């Protein structure tokens, strides 16, 4: 009745999902969580944690703007993950997924195989492959 | 490609 789903798919709610990490009151424990976290902040415009998320090479703030603009061309209709994998001696982990999404009233669906690096303790979106 | 069951679930194609 009241619920709030995580728009992750996880069938929990977003405070206690997505929602302390995009926070910061959480650090993301996996490569999966943290793609969640930023699926969420896609669909709820944050881009303030997009950036943060991002690896710091990548100097996501020059692109605030573009990450903005985006937003406004689609609506996210799903998350589905089918492969995770990450090893501490890597420090580096892949999270396969397909998002679903809604562009001029057309449907379409994304699907990648995104890459992420350990710095410090935290994950860090960094690239993907289609799979 | 596309026919394999797709990772969706959906249990025969991407297109479908």
């Amino acid at each position: 009745k009241m619920s709030q789903p995580c728009p992750c798919g996880s069938a929990d709610e977003y405070s206690l999902c997505c929602g302390r990490i995009v926070s910061g009151e959480r650090v993301a424990p996996d490569p999966s969580h943290l793609m969640r976290s930023r699926y969420c902040a896609f669909v709820m415009k944050d881009a303030d944690y997009l950036i943060k998320s991002w690896h710091p090479t990548c100097n996501a703030a020059a692109f605030r703007d573009d990450i903005i603009a985006g937003f406004a061309n689609t609506r996210w209709l799903g998350l589905t993950i089918f492969e995770h994998t990450w090893s501490e001696a890597e420090n580096t982990g892949y999270v396969s997924f397909i998002a679903r999404f809604s562009e001029q009233g057309k449907n379409g669906a994304i699907i990648e195989r995104s890459r992420f690096i350990k710095e410090n303790g935290q994950w860090y979106y960094i690239d993907g492959t289609r799979p | 490609g596309r026919n394999d069951p797709c990772p969706c679930g959906s249990g025969k194609k991407f297109k479908k």
